[PDB]
């Protein structure tokens, strides 16, 4: 429904009311129906340029975004006694091969003909060829050692500042609540370390009256104090670890330890886990200042400082590489109230296939939002599935070459990705180029394959295969453009540009990506003319430039920006888009146009509004879905039926200041809004907390920081942006 | 009676001299064959002397400052006294204003020549007990050791501070009483730490997190001590466990050195085997290689001794400088490394206990005798003792041999010729008991030469106390010089004082050659004989036993180290260098009693002629009590005989601090070898014959 | 006097259970898998192999091979007693399911008994054929 040209200056309402859907590659009906799910695997250009010259002319980035370990509704599991792989490039037999003789099949990635084994027998009816997504049982040769058990090591900061935050109490409560839900079988092991100026191990034996806290004080020469009972069998010693999790928050109440030796503690935790590998959960609340890996204090910027990022040491990168070589992933939970040099601390999770979680100014009493946020994210972190000791390879048809990888992993050699852990909430991105002109073929394929040890001790391979057509026309490259995927790839490219160059250059290359592509489009066709597929391209790039990752004139602090870049590099495409351009709905007047399909529930389907205060109304209420949170903004002149029947209040003034969630009142207006909210959080596995706190006077209504179309004192509006682009397009 | 004199003076003043009449000239002082020396017991017990709760009066002369003693000339009219050492005349302190000749102070009555004062000024420090426990030992030995320490915990004063350090491959410094968690600081038993290092890594009456009062902590310590388990590290096949004895001790030393320096503390180390790792290593971890023997050390096949000895020697000096006691309780079938660790209990006043296993009556009883109390419920131990000796201007101190350390104090009483720990008027004894006996060696450079012993120490109560013993001995009369000297000779005391010299030179290397040249010399100066006529030689009743004491000393296990293990030789010499006269004579010449129908028990000669077939013998080596049954008796009247020595054995098998090993053997039994080796150049008869041949011939 | 333990089906060398701890493993794990491939129905049921400073010990019961590696100094008397303890337990718990599985390490959870048994032989406190392994390979 769109081969048209669009004048961005005249529309100014181009964002649709219903959710954006990924493009359908221009493929034959029977080929496209077997194509990979676009949630798991997608491409910036669904029509692959035939030559690098054509790609360069379009001035659009070519690359793939993937979410390979995503939780699936249904997964085919082939237990074949033999894995059919192309004898040349080791590509797994996928739906987009070319069966000819029928005893012979042509590899869709390197064109070599292979012999179908007398095990695969109608060979085209085999499930390996009917499913673009499939999981294989790896044979004995796909593992370097016996499948490793599940090993969970929790490392807690217990300094004076950490004890003041009160985080330890809820984390220990989450572990107690989710002990039986940790993934694993009877082989599961679990350990614990606390640290401040010294490193504290905890032995757990059934022969002793109580756990034993073994303190290594030699910060410059850490070692393991006991050989057996530090990492304990959770099944056998369940009672012993429960007593510890109930006793741990009470041990450091009166602590004067002001310094934190995070470096040596991580070296201690590495040595403890080195023999087996597994998941290291680190909880840090302040700047590391003692021993090796110490980081200096920095003064936070203000709205006035210009664009003048990188780590201050390589200690945590080196330590991550050592963890990677031993199948250890490190997840960093930073609950800091002051600058902590996350630009250096993050290196522990980027290069070890971990993930960083940031809770700014966490406090058990003062910050109820960050309390419930951590509780829900810990619920997901502790119960989601997990794979150990894994590697991933990204293959693409001959002629296409991957040259840059984005995400949390270590790139091992030419193309091999080390994933000490793999988690279902991780996103990856790749940039590619046309190394050899695709004159021969009219389709090209892409295959990702994840070899991993399951929590039950079984080597598995999850394989996704994507197939796309090849075009040789500039207009055909534009007709297949995926605006969101291009936005995702440009965000990852802009993060790398910031580290590498500066935030100015990262911001400029982002603006230039829009100017250059639309300037190229204009030079091959008065106002600002764009193809239909790119009518949201300046909108999403502007949203990128106002996001906390790349914004300039804001009062943003260092660790906030770094954590926003960590989320760019590690989140799937959907949540990058939900964060950058949140979905805004009006919710004080919901009705029946909804999805009332679901048996007994009618779910309202209000239209998506564009991110501008001009769309708000003091007479109503507006819910903003930012992916991780759901901020419900209430107007001052809000109706009375909404206050009493939805909020449970008699007037605007008595709406509680921090409101952690809506009530579930016996009103149909409440039933409607609870139906819409619960439907929103069912669309994701990461439970997003909803705080209606955003109010006129909450002073937490950064809700407005997401109105990316309005001008601020230090950024352009959306219309100002279109005006600047057009001036540059036809300069 | 000179014997009554020797008895009463040791009973009153806890001292015994080689000569009680001293050379009044320079021509006899240089020509003394056995030096003027004293076996001095600074804390000897006696018939309830009155404690003197006033400050002792001191002479008002910067250099001298001796204590008011019965040898001081007083003038109750002028309220003045003249110091007997420096002739300085002193005014009496105000509290002595009501003094009179009729009622005069205690320290002037000759009865209180030895007197004790109590100084009450400063608040008393609590006692400190640091347990240092090896965990590399069999379960039955560790369980027994755990019970022994829990028992001693129930005897400590409620004020005392306790700490616990366990070790094996690593060293654990336990922080006591920490709620529901039990923690400790773990260190590598691989590298040494200094006190300053240890202090940084770790951190109304005083107490640490690591040293807490018994009354507040005893319940958590007895539960910890009850849950101590063996070192968790596995021992692979053909290997010894990795035992970090040297670093655990240096952490116990350094801990107290940076928490309570200069106050009575007891580091009690319990060893189940040798140090196999780290500084202070005694042997490797390969079971193929045995622990060194005397034969190995003579043929230079003991690569750990000197380096390991040097490590514990520096720990001994660190602890002795800080004023702390180091005990060593070692029980194992193999050797333990006492040869390398001897300086720690030797230089301090530390005990050294040696057995086969902690799970024996021998160790369990010996360990609780450490905590024997007196008539007030207080331990018979003192701490941080300082011995200073004032001599007449004619007397100089060569040095001391025994459990002490020099304070390197210079004064005119210090002699050029030093002996043992010499060159000082002051010595520190970090731990002492009513038994601790030093040997002080003097030198002469109306009558009466005087010596004053002043011992300041910390009592088990916490009270600071000063023991003052002032003795006087007559100067020789010029017209009867050597005749009076020869009559005042204490042959037992001089034998032990000469033995102290021989063992000190052996343990710090021939020694028998010096021992004989002095026996021959003593025979010529004080013996009766015609020249070149060996049969003419006799000795006074004053000297007759000295050659026999020399015969047994030169054949004893104190100087013939082979046929014993190095740990046993260092153990034997440890206790001889500490004991009083009576016990020292027992060590060198074991006592022997005979038991038969023909008469009640009677002492007999240490000769093969005393071993009869129809007689039961009781040999009291100080280290072992042995009962021998002749070939006939080995099979109500036969019961009285069979248990007569057992009854007499039990009595002495309890007073002795290191409970001696008990042995019931008979003719043909393997254990009869201990009797046959102490009994009998060669024999005493031949030894005597060769001695007389050289005494009557050239000088 | 250390360890590497592997239990595998003799017919195809299919791994059933194993146990390894380091803090190389790569070379001797290959040789172990080489041996599982060579072993068949004519192989010695009990054997010992010499590999320099190392030494393999195995038994074979009900088409299942129980292999253990250790330093050559480890008592060969003890190595076989450790394999008998595993076999009688494994054959009692999984002996009847062995000829039906097809996944590698279908008995990973036998990890637990292996290591609790392993510790009862690598601590002096607790207390056939010979051929150079390079030949058979
Ligand atoms: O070298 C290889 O690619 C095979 C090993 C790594 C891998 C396994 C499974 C899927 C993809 C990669
Ligand atoms: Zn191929
Ligand atoms: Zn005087």
């Amino acid at each position: 429904e769109g081969l048209r040209v669009v004048n961005l200056l005249q529309e100014r309402n181009m964002l649709p009311s219903t959710p954006l859907k990924p493009p359908v590659p221009n493929l034959h009906e029977d080929i496209q129906k077997l194509n990979c799910n676009p949630e798991l695997f997608r491409c910036t250009l669904t029509s692959i340029p035939q030559t690098q010259a054509l790609l360069n002319k379009a001035k659009l980035p070519l690359g793939l975004l993937l979410h390979p370990f995503k939780d699936l509704v249904q997964l085919p599991v082939v237990t074949s006694s033999t894995i059919v792989r192309c004898r040349s490039c080791r590509t797994y037999i996928n739906p987009f091969v070319s069966f000819l003789d029928q005893r012979r099949w042509k590899c869709n990635l390197c064109y070599r003909v292979n012999d179908v084994p007398e095990e695969f027998l109608e060979p085209h009816r085999r499930p390996e060829v009917q499913n673009a997504t499939i999981e294989f049982m790896a044979p004995s040769e796909y593992m370097l050692r016996p499948p490793q058990p599940p090993v969970y090591l929790f490392v807690f900061d217990v300094s004076h500042n950490a004890v003041e935050t009160g985080y330890l109490n809820s984390v220990c409560q989450s572990l107690l609540d989710n002990l039986d839900l940790l993934p694993g079988n009877t082989r599961t092991k679990i350990g614990f370390i606390t640290f401040d100026s010294t490193i504290h191990f905890y032995g757990l034996q059934e022969s002793l009256s109580q756990p034993q806290m073994l303190i290594v004080s030699d910060i410059e020469d850490v070692f393991i104090p006991m050989p057996e009972n530090l990492l304990v069998n959770l099944n056998e010693s369940k009672e012993l670890v429960q007593d510890l999790l109930k006793t741990l928050p009470q041990m450091f109440t009166k602590t004067l330890e002001t310094q934190s030796a995070l470096g040596p503690a991580l070296q201690a935790a590495f040595k403890l886990m080195s023999p087996t590998g597994g998941r290291m959960s680190v909880f840090q609340t302040q700047l590391p200042t003692l021993g090796v890996g110490a980081l200096k204090p920095r003064e936070e910027p203000n709205h006035r400082s210009s664009a003048k990022m990188t780590p201050s040491t390589d200690f945590y990168k080196k330590l991550a590489l050592d963890c990677s070589g031993q199948q250890v992933a490190v997840d960093l939970f930073l609950l800091s109230g002051q600058y902590s040099d996350l630009a250096s601390l993050g290196c522990i999770s980027r290069y070890s296939a971990g993930s960083v979680y940031y809770y700014p100014s966490y406090h058990h009493q003062h910050n109820p939002v960050q309390v419930q946020k951590l509780q829900k994210e810990l619920q997901r972190y502790l119960t989601r599935k997990i794979g150990f000791e894994a590697v991933m390879r990204i293959r693409c048809t001959k002629g296409l070459s991957i040259h840059t990888f984005h995400g949390n992993f270590f790139v091992r050699s030419t193309d091999l990705l080390s994933l000490p852990n793999v988690n279902p909430d991780a996103g990856y991105a790749v940039q590619m180029s046309v190394e050899e002109s695709l004159t021969d073929t009219q389709l090209v394929s892409f295959q990702s394959a994840l070899l991993y040890t399951s929590s039950k001790g079984e080597r598995r391979i999850r394989v996704h295969t994507l197939c796309l057509p090849v075009v040789s026309t500039l207009n055909d490259v534009f007709l297949g453009a995926d605006v969101q995927a291009i936005s995702g790839l440009l965000a990852n490219m802009a993060v790398d540009r910031s580290m590498t160059a500066s935030l100015s250059d990262a911001r400029d290359a982002l603006v230039n990506a829009v100017i250059d592509s639309l300037s190229a489009y204009r030079s091959s066709v008065p106002g600002l003319m764009v193809p239909f597929s790119l009518r949201l391209f300046p909108l999403f790039v502007l949203a990128l430039l106002k996001q906390k990752s790349f914004q300039t004139g804001t009062n943003a602090r260092l660790d906030e920006r770094i954590f926003a870049m960590c989320q760019v590099k590690n989140q799937p495409l959907v949540y990058l888009m939900l964060t950058t351009h949140p979905s805004l709905y009006r919710v004080d007047n919901l009705s029946d146009e909804g999805a009332l399909n679901i048996s007994d529930r009618t779910i309202p389907q209000p239209p998506i509004l564009q991110l501008s205060v001009e769309k708000l109304s003091r007479d109503g209420a507006f819910l903003m879905d930012a992916g991780s949170v759901l901020m419900l903004w209430v107007g001052k002149n809000c109706t009375q039926n909404f206050l009493s029947q939805v909020l449970g209040v008699q007037n605007y003034a008595s709406i509680p200041q921090p409101m952690t969630d809506l009530p579930e009142l016996d009103t149909p207006e409440s039933a409607r809004i609870i139906a819409f909210i619960s439907w929103l959080r069912e669309q994701r596995p990461f439970f997003p907390i909803l705080y209606v706190i955003a109010d006129e006077s909450p002073m937490k209504a950064n809700f407005l920081q997401n109105m990316i179309e309005d001008r601020t004192e230090s950024a352009l509006s959306y219309y100002e942006f279109l005006l600047h682009i057009q001036q540059q397009v036809n300069k | 009676t000179y014997l009554e004199f020797i008895q009463q003076n040791e009973e009153r003043d806890g001292v015994r001299f080689s000569w009680n009449v001293w050379p009044s000239s320079r021509l006899e002082a240089t020509r003394m064959v056995v030096p003027v020396a004293a076996l001095f017991t600074p804390l000897k017990e006696r018939p309830d002397l009155p404690p003197i709760q006033y400050e002792p009066v001191l002479c008002s002369r910067t250099t001298c400052r001796a204590v008011l003693n019965p040898l001081c000339q007083v003038d109750y009219r002028a309220k003045l006294w003249a110091c007997n050492f420096c002739y300085q005349r002193n005014q009496f302190p105000p509290s002595y204003a009501g003094i009179s000749e009729l009622n005069q102070p205690a320290e002037l009555l000759p009865q209180f020549s030895s007197i004790e004062y109590v100084v009450l000024r400063g608040p008393q420090m609590p006692l400190i007990f640091l347990y240092v426990v090896d965990t590399c030992m069999e379960d039955e030995d560790l369980q027994a050791l755990k019970e022994s320490m829990q028992m001693s915990l129930s005897l400590l004063p409620p004020t005392a501070l306790v700490g616990l350090i366990t070790f094996g491959r690593m060293v654990q410094v336990h922080e006591l009483g920490c709620e529901g968690i039990s923690k400790s600081y773990v260190f590598r038993g691989t590298k040494d730490l200094s006190a300053k290092q240890l202090q940084e890594m770790l951190g109304p009456p005083p107490s640490n997190r690591f040293l807490q009062p018994v009354q507040k902590i005893d319940m958590n310590l007895t539960d910890l001590l009850g849950e101590l388990q063996r070192d968790p590290w596995p021992v692979p096949q053909g290997k010894r466990p990795l035992r970090s004895s040297g670093v655990a001790l240096s952490i116990a030393v350094g801990l107290l050195e940076c928490t309570f320096p200069n106050t009575g503390a007891r580091i009690m180390m319990f060893i189940g085997g040798p140090a196999t790792q780290g500084p202070g290593m005694v042997v490797g971890d390969e079971l193929k290689t045995p622990i060194r023997s005397w034969h190995d050390i003579d043929k230079d096949n003991a690569k750990y001794v000197k380096k390991g000895t040097k490590h514990f020697e520096a720990l001994a000096n660190r602890a002795a400088t800080t004023g702390h006691v180091i005990d060593i309780y070692a029980c194992a079938l193999d050797q333990t490394g006492l040869l390398e660790m001897k300086c720690c209990p030797n230089l301090t006043g530390g005990y050294m206990v040696m057995g086969d296993s902690f799970n024996t009556s021998l160790f369990k009883q010996t360990f609780q005798r450490v905590f024997t109390k007196d008539m007030h419920g207080q331990f018979k131990m003192g701490f941080g003792g300082t011995l200073e000796i004032k001599t007449s201007r004619e007397i100089k101190i060569s040095g001391a041999i025994g459990p002490c350390v020099s304070l390197n104090s210079k004064g005119p009483c210090v002699s050029e010729n030093e002996i043992g720990t010499g060159g000082t008027c002051q010595w520190k004894i970090c731990g002492l008991s009513p038994t601790t006996t030093l040997a002080i060696y003097f030198e002469v450079v109306g009558g009466r030469g005087a010596i004053q012993f002043v011992t300041q120490y910390q009592h088990s109560s916490g009270q600071r106390r000063i023991r003052v013993t002032t003795i006087a001995r007559n100067w020789a009369d010029a017209q009867t010089q050597i005749q009076n000297i020869a009559a005042s000779f204490d042959q037992e005391a001089a034998a032990i004082l000469m033995a102290r010299l021989a063992i000190y030179r052996a343990e710090t290397e021939d020694v028998l050659r010096w021992l004989d040249r002095q026996l021959i010399r003593l025979c010529q100066k004080f013996g009766e004989y015609h020249k070149d006529d060996p049969s003419s030689f006799r000795f006074s009743e004053t000297f007759s036993l000295y050659p026999q004491f020399m015969f047994h000393l030169r054949r004893s296990s104190f100087l013939q180290v082979f046929n014993n293990s190095p740990d046993e030789s260092s153990y034997y010499r440890h206790h001889f260098m500490r004991q009083d006269l009576t016990q020292s004579l027992i060590m060198i010449q074991p006592i022997l009693y005979a038991y038969s129908f023909s008469g009640p028990p009677e002492p007999v000669l240490l000769d093969s002629s005393s071993i009869l077939a129809d007689r039961i013998l009781l040999m009291d080596t100080f280290f072992q009590i042995l009962i021998y049954h002749g070939e006939t008796i080995a099979q109500e009247n036969f019961r009285h005989l069979l248990q007569a020595p057992v009854d007499d054995a039990q009595e002495i098998l309890h007073s002795r601090f290191p409970m001696p090993r008990y042995i019931d053997t008979e003719h043909g039994g393997s254990q009869a070898r201990f009797l046959l080796s102490k009994v009998n150049d060669v024999s005493l008869q031949v030894f005597m014959d060769h001695l007389k041949k050289l005494a009557v011939s050239s000088a | 006097m250390v360890l590497l333990t592997m239990i595998a089906r003799v017919a195809d060398g299919l791994p059933l259970a194993a146990s390894m701890q380091e803090d190389d493993l790569q070379q001797y794990q290959s040789q172990a898998k080489q041996l599982f491939r060579k072993l068949n129905e004519q192989s010695p049921t009990r054997c010992t192999l010499e590999a320099g400073a190392m030494t393999f010990h195995y038994i074979i019961e009900q088409g299942v091979c129980y292999l253990v590696l250790c330093e050559a100094a480890f008592p060969k008397k003890l190595a076989f007693a450790y394999l008998e303890d595993l076999h009688s337990e494994f054959d009692e718990q999984h002996g009847k399911k062995v000829p039906t599985v097809s996944r590698p390490y279908s008995f990973i959870e036998f990890d637990t008994f292996i290591q609790k048994t392993k510790k009862l032989y690598i601590d002096s406190r607790a207390r056939i054929m010979v051929a150079n392994i390079e030949e058979v390979l």
